[PDB]
């Protein structure tokens, strides 16, 4: 009731799911599926039982190349995974009938853990997930093999690494999609510090699902950061809808029209036509053989331009089946559209700016790396407020194997565990369903 | 209360210092004025400075704990919190650092006690500090050769003694007179010269020092030979160790 | 015959070490000392030159009412005034820290995989040698690609270079030996076998950036500086485009994916980047010290060389400057590496363990802790009682607590072959010491020692950790003198007794087995003595670019 | 319930409230009042409108002594506070009927803000509170006075300070009881980084309420840290109950018995007697004129000893009406009780250790300060797991004015705003009433 805007919601095959959905039914503040995805990511931990066992057997604990000779412990952890996981769940759970989940994977080599939401209802942040899980498994392992008081500290090192000497869980054999709160670039950044490769791993390289999960996380962070409060709220909601949710099938149709032979430039031409066709922009002024476009709704123009940006990435990096050029697409889509229209590009220049540094720091000596290691909390790619990173997720999903630091290399544990969770793997399906559910509640 | 384990004279002396029902042996008389001079916080005859208004002139919050806990006189008056600090020679001084702090918090109300190797300190409201200090200076807490009142430059607990059997003092606050066999305090505890010295009496002789001391030494009573005291300390170590692992 | 500290005590005092009485107040105050006289004269000149009062012996209380002692640097015959062991006055101590701060270890394994897999080019012992000649031009701050580059003066940065090591003897043989840390040359046979097995076919660079840069900037500069010049040299040697997508892979590998920092970054209250002393774990410090590879037949010598390394770094520079400053904590540290005192206590404990159990042959349990730690503690404390000169020498309780507990903990670890029961012995020693003398250390000395017993074998989040993994940022340990260097010694103790080639990280052990370092890590206490005598020549001086 | 223990609940006047309550009715994980306190502290912000106005009028923004000449803005913020507060609330709220609270205090010089809980249901941590509040008031002030695009950045500086050039809100004119996530000593530490003075200010120097709020925060943190999981959960709950909640009236009665003439030593004697009377300890062995005590229940012994510790602090520092000696009490209560019994002291030596460093860092040149500036996240006082800081809060509550850095000097804004909230000010009341309410769901 705050905004009048309504969108049509589609699936990742381009079929209409639900027509005439109020914009706010997609808000992180309102949509129960986004709430569930965020609370799930806070409470979910991957445990590498095989890694713990191997670390103990070899006394290789506490970080790269580290080993303590004489401290080796040979414990049949994976062989007793069922009993250990059950013991761990008993400590992790608050009550017998809560939403604690502990599931063995890979024949007991891995475990999916979801710490009960009750623990987070009385927590300041999210670190309860790794810390409660870590100590439950440390205690479960010690209890299983009756590990002596004298040796038990090795089990702790095998599970959580060099913490607390290191600030991070250095050498740990558990993993989360979130990182520790100390590593935030600013207050409110926690949902931005999720590696692009983790998102692509969790969605199993489904391009539209990867784009969706990334946009949900990025735009939800924009609310926690206060960026989507007051004057800017509608712009952020429209960005979520059109860039990440494939609202009105705009991204899907721009890709369909340009997939066979198209370029970034041809995607731009189609998007400007579509915006004009829908009355989002109109000719404000005629120069010499050049039309200057204007708009009475900058938030909607931004939304349309953002959808074109996502489509241009899918067309350009999809054609190459190589992700590296996404930094170029993000730059020149926006550079070209401004000189094509006389209107500001996505996020008023901020996507172009992010892309300039992103290009530099993925083609130079100074830092960064491949597209997959960036995230909204990275100093290079934090500047656009939710409009750049989703395209990087799309690009990495489309990569056919050109990257050294791929999801397979950086996010194997995340892939095996976090992809088991349906709402992480197919977030678009659930957010669309929920938005339809609360449709006439807005 | 039983206070401390052990079957040595050292162990018994440690229990005695802690036990409020044990009457500390008074060895010397010191006037009220001279205690104030040694402390050096104010001049004799000078009114107590205050750090806050009297409690009666303030609106204290509704508080059952405030109602049940009686403030010491200095707290009622709003006195500054001041201090007295002692150094004890490892050559058989009667009192020693941890013995002092343990004893202080058994005997005295409203006390802030601190233990270090070369000094030990108590801070409380000024007028109550003066009453406590009198007892600390007059009784077997204090020996004028093996103990020193020192608010700074405390070096000496671990040093060899001088020819007179006096502990080292960088500021020489306590002077032994070879002609008289008595010790006078010529400066206050921070090291400023006194108008007129304060007599602190004769040093205790070797036999009395041995009777009264609370330090274990190979040339006195060795700690390793007080096996019941050692046993309890090892018991504490073990129970703490086990408790940190599981309860 | 004598206790090992007798010569030192005899050199300090006119009296025999056993004598209980002495003479004070008539020594002339500061005038008894050559060093304090130098300081007084210097203070007058400084004040006049700058127009602001500075050093003045008449300010505050008058030093030197007692004998101002010389100190013997343990295992040497060098006797110096304590001021000569202050880190500000000792270039050897400053250079030891600079040599650690300016070092990073960077793998070539990911880098070589990018070259072969992403670029489709070959890596051979020949391409590696070419790369190494390139990076040794580039690393000190010189150019390889662009026109009109300005460069660092080679003489100002003469201490910067890059070497490699690998467990594969044949490959190491094929690389120019000027660039190679020869594991078979530097380590005894059994140790070399262990280290090569740990490294395997991996190839690792040891990068040392210029001391002058490390001093102008900070520790967090090291891995970045390293990465920049590795990057340039990869471009030059392997004929990439000077700045393509693959270039980013080399950056990420060198800065993150295959980098070993000497120290990890610290929390906000003591905010510091990587390669600062607080981030160096005790296991790393033990491995940085190279006593293990030259003194392997003497586990006490090895352990106490590590104590000297850590006491100086952690107490004098880290806690005494980074975390506080001023006059600082020279003698809190010197207690652990002077007058052969800790040596005497620890050789006693070693012999006790050797006679009763045999090294590494005691049960790894509390029974052994109670036995060895108690016995060694009682020995140490009895020496202070029997020798009044020793007690006057180590006059601060903190200094005696650290020395006695260090001997007790190292000896317990000699017995069990496990650092954790060694740590339990350290804490027991503190408890016994406190009850024996009714004192321990300074006001806040035993924060960690009271938490100690319960946290030795704890497994909880910020409590549980093998000692080797602990360091100056382990919560209980984050504040106080007289512990950190001694813990490094206890970390080393069981491994020295076992004959292990390393304590925690074999790459770090090999990385400092390098004759091209400025500080000699095989003889730490010897170097401290050399610095005290003003005979150590540090890197990083600006004399070349300043007036005569 | 996981545990068999039951406790009798008392109020701050020492009167029986409810008999035989299951221990876990007081658990942070189960008790609705503790949940309400934690969620309340997460979402509550103090706004200094007077401070914002003065900052703008003088252009003194961005930290101590800082000022930009020529940037002064003369805005009647306090005079228009009602309009500004209403505008800000419209942006802060998610819906019209939700639990957003914006209340003016001091004639409009101050505002109490409680950000709607729906914003935190979809946030990773707690920074949404200051960030959403700040931007709502910045926008409200700009809209109120039609501040130009050219000058508006001064309003932002006046509200939130030098952020983001500084990591903290340096020079900000808003305050929370929590601090920024980057300043955590470790993951899970957020509820520990609340200054003792803040707790004492919020509870209006009521000793038992101050002790209660502090214990609730400390022990709730112990759950988020994973410390109160598995083997150690019962010890932490019993500590919460007996030390912080005056279970069985033990703290109260020890104070009553020793208030008139008592010392730390006389409290110890009474506690050991009571532990023996209640069968918590028993003579295990007789040495020469010395009884060695043992126990079948270390956790309960620890709880009894912790109650005595709190009472000893109230008696010793209460008698002095001066807080400084609390470091001494925490040390020597534990040092004495070990040699009195042959049993380990509170938290198995960890309170004594904390006390040693706490004494040192409140009486030396090296750091720390007075008792009121410490907290569970401070490097000096983080080591005991919930059992030390509550005593420091009690001691500061009892201080009659001997401290330079008092609550009056450090926590004035916190006092005026946070003491308005009933559950912050009188936590013992509300937590006890909630425990009685859920008595039979445990
Ligand atoms: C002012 C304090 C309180 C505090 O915060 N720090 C001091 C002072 C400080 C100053 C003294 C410099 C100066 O004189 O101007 C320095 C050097 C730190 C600095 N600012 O550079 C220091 N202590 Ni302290 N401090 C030390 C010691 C100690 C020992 C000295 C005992 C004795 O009998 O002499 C006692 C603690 C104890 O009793 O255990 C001690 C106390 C104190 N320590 C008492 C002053 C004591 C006095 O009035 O004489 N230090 C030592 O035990 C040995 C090492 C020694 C440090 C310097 C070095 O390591 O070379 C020095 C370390
Ligand atoms: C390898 C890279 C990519 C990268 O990550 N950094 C490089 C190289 C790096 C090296 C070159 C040192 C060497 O030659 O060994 C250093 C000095 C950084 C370092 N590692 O110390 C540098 N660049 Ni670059 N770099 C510079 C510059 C530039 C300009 C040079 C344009 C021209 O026409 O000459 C271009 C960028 C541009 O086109 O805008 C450039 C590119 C590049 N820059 C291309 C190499 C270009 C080439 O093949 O020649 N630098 C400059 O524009 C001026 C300052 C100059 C820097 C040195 C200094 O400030 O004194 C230097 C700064
Ligand atoms: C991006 C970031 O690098 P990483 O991606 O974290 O490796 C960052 N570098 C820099 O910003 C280097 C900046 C100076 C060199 C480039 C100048 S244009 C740093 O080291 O913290
Ligand atoms: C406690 C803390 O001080 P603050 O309370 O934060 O001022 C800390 N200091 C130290 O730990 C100093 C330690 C070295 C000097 C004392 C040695 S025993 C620091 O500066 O970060
Ligand atoms: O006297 S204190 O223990 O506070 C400082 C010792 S250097
Ligand atoms: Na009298
Ligand atoms: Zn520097």
């Amino acid at each position: 009731a705050k905004f009048e805007d309504k969108v049509d919601l589609y699936d990742d095959r381009g079929n209409l799911v639900e027509e005439q959905v109020p914009l706010e039914a997609l808000s992180p503040l309102r949509n129960p599926a986004i709430k569930s995805i965020v609370q799930g990511i806070k409470r979910t931990v991957a445990v590498n039982l095989e890694g713990i066992e191997n670390a103990l057997k070899t006394a290789k604990v506490g970080g790269p190349a580290c080993k303590i000779m004489g401290r080796e412990l040979d414990l049949d952890i994976v062989g007793n995974a069922e009993s250990i996981a059950a013991a761990a769940k008993e400590m992790i759970q608050v009550t017998e009938d809560d939403d604690t989940n502990v599931e063995l994977l890979g024949g007991g080599k891995r475990a999916l853990v979801q710490v009960p939401s009750a623990r987070f209802d009385v927590a300041a942040e999210y670190s309860a997930a790794p810390l409660v899980t870590a100590t439950a498994f440390v205690q479960a392992i010690i209890n299983e093999f009756d590990v002596s008081m004298y040796d038990a500290n090795m089990v702790k090192a095998a599970v959580l690494g060099r913490y607390p000497q290191s600030v991070e869980y250095m050498g740990a054999n558990i993993a989360t999609m979130l990182d520790i709160p100390q590593k935030l670039e600013g207050p409110g950044y926690a949902l931005r510090n999720i590696m692009v490769n983790h998102v692509v791993a969790a969605t199993l390289k489904n391009t539209l699902q990867a784009a969706a999960l990334s946009t949900i996380l990025e735009q939800t962070a924009m609310f926690e950061m206060g960026d989507a409060v007051g004057a800017f709220e509608r712009m952020h909601l429209l960005g979520l809808a059109y860039q990440g949710m494939n609202a009105d099938n705009l991204v899907f149709d721009l890709v369909k029209a340009n997939g066979k032979e198209g370029t970034v430039g041809s995607v731009i031409a189609d998007l400007v036509e579509r915006a004009l066709e829908d009355g989002v922009i109109k000719v404000e002024k005629e120069l010499t053989d050049y039309k200057v476009y204007g708009t009475d709704d900058l938030a909607m123009w931004n939304a349309y331009a953002a959808a074109g940006l996502m489509a241009a990435t899918m067309v350009n990096q999809g054609a190459a089946r190589a992700a590296q050029g996404v930094s170029s697409t993000l730059l020149y889509y926006n550079d070209l559209i401004e000189f094509e229209t006389g209107l500001p590009s996505v996020d008023f220049g901020k996507v172009e700016g992010t892309a300039v540094g992103f290009s530099f720091f993925s083609h130079s000596i100074y830092g960064g790396g491949g597209p997959g290691i960036f995230n909204g909390n990275h100093i290079v790619t934090r500047h656009s407020k939710g409009f750049a990173i989703p395209c990087v997720a799309a690009a990495m999903a489309l990569d056919a194997g050109t990257q050294m630091f791929s999801p397979e290399a950086t996010s194997g544990l995340i892939k095996e565990v976090f992809s088991q969770v349906d709402e992480f793997r197919e977030p678009l399906k659930y957010v669309v369903e929920a938005a339809a559910e609360i449709k006439n509640e807005i | 209360a039983q206070y401390y384990p052990g079957t040595t004279k050292v162990a018994q002396n440690r229990r005695n210092f802690c036990n409020p029902e044990y009457e500390l042996e008074k060895l010397r008389e010191i006037s009220d004025e001279d205690v104030v001079k040694i402390l050096g916080h104010r001049a004799p005859g000078e009114e107590y400075p205050s750090v806050h208004p009297p409690l009666e002139e303030m609106d204290e919050p509704e508080d059952a704990i405030r109602e049940m806990v009686e403030p010491i006189d200095g707290a009622k008056a709003g006195d500054r919190v001041r201090y007295i600090q002692f150094t004890d020679s490892m050559y058989f001084a009667p009192a020693q650092p941890y013995v002092r702090s343990r004893a202080y918090l058994c005997r005295y109300r409203g006390a802030d006690a601190g233990t270090l190797s070369g000094r030990q300190i108590i801070e409380t409201r000024e007028r109550d500090l003066e009453k406590i200090s009198k007892e600390l200076l007059e009784t077997e807490f204090f020996d004028p050769a093996r103990s020193g009142v020192r608010g700074k430059s405390v070096h000496g607990h671990s040093l060899r003694l001088d020819e007179d059997g006096m502990m080292f003092d960088m500021l020489r606050r306590q002077i032994y007179n070879k002609d008289t066999g008595r010790v006078e305090m010529v400066k206050n505890q921070i090291g400023d010269e006194l108008d007129e010295p304060v007599d602190l009496g004769e040093p205790l002789d070797e036999e009395t020092l041995m009777e009264k001391t609370t330090i274990y030494r190979v040339d006195g009573e060795a700690y390793r030979d007080d096996v019941e005291a050692v046993e309890i300390m090892q018991r504490i170590h073990v129970l703490r160790s086990q408790g940190g692992f599981n309860l | 015959a004598d206790k090992l500290f007798i010569n030192a005590l005899k050199k300090k005092f006119e009296e025999s070490p056993e004598e209980k009485k002495t003479t004070f107040y008539t020594l002339g105050g500061w005038k008894q000392s050559e060093r304090k006289t130098e300081f007084v004269n210097a203070g007058k000149e400084v004040a006049a030159k700058r127009g602001i009062p500075q050093y003045n012996p008449d300010i505050g209380t008058p030093l030197g009412q007692r004998v101002l002692m010389p100190y013997q640097v343990s295992t040497t015959d060098t006797y110096v005034e304590g001021d000569d062991l202050h880190f500000v006055n000792n270039a050897a101590m400053q250079q030891m820290w600079d040599d650690i701060r300016r070092t990073v270890i960077v793998g070539l394994n990911h880098a070589h995989a990018v070259i072969e897999k992403r670029l489709g080019k070959e890596v051979t012992p020949e391409t590696i040698t070419h790369y190494l000649e390139t990076v040794n031009h580039a690393m000190p701050g010189a150019a390889v690609v662009q026109e009109h580059m300005v460069e660092t003066h080679p003489a100002l940065v003469a201490d910067s270079y890059v070497k490699v090591f690998t467990g594969n003897d044949e490959i190491a043989d094929e690389i120019d030996p000027a660039f190679v840390i020869d594991i078979n040359k530097q380590f005894p046979e059994d140790q070399a076998e262990t280290l090569k097995a740990e490294v395997g076919d991996g190839i690792w660079q040891v990068v040392r950036i210029p001391t002058i840069v490390s001093r102008t900037c900070d520790g967090a500069t090291t891995s970045r500086w390293s990465a920049m010049q590795i990057g340039m040299s990869m471009i030059s040697a392997y004929k990439q485009a000077a700045g393509e997508a693959a270039t980013g892979d080399f950056a990420y590998a060198a800065k993150h994916a295959e980098v070993i920092h000497m120290g990890t970054y610290l929390p906000v209250r003591r905010a510091r980047g990587e390669n600062e002393p607080g981030g160096v774990p005790f296991g790393y410090l033990a491995d940085i010290c190279q006593s293990s590879r030259v003194n392997y037949e003497d586990p006490v010598r090895v352990s106490l060389d590590v104590v000297a390394t850590g006491a100086m770094l952690y107490d004098q520079i880290w806690l005494g400057s980074y975390m506080s400053g001023g006059v600082g904590f020279t003698q809190y540290a010197t207690a652990a590496y002077t007058d052969n005192i800790l040596d005497d206590f620890t050789y006693f404990g070693k012999e006790y363990v050797e006679d009763k159990y045999g090294l590494c042959e005691a049960p790894n349990n509390m029974d052994t802790v109670l036995d060895v730690a108690t016995e060694v503690t009682f020995y140490g404390l009895e020496q202070y009682e029997e020798y009044p000169a020793l007690l006057e020498d180590q006059f601060g309780g903190s200094q005696r607590a650290a020395v006695v507990a260090a001997a007790a903990g190292c000896s317990t670890a000699f017995a069990t072959g496990n650092a954790q029961t060694g740590l339990s012995g350290w804490y027991l020693s503190m408890y016994l010491h406190k009850e024996q003398h009714s004192r321990l250390g300074f006001y806040g000395y035993d924060l960690q020692d009271q938490c100690g017993a319960s946290n030795v074998f704890s497994i909880r989040g910020d409590e549980g950790l093998p000692l080797e993994l602990r360091g100056p940022n382990y919560p209980n340990y984050a504040m106080n003198v007289g512990h950190q260097g001694e813990y490094a010694g206890i970390s080393q103790a069981p491994h020295a007794a076992r004959g292990d080639a390393f304590v925690f990280n074999p790459l770090v052990k090999i990385a400092f087995a390098d004759d091209n370092l400025v500080f000699d890590f095989t003889n730490v206490r010897g170097e401290f003595a050399k610095g005290a005598l003003r005979e150590f020549e540090p890197a990083g001086e600006r004399a070349l670019i300043t007036p005569a």
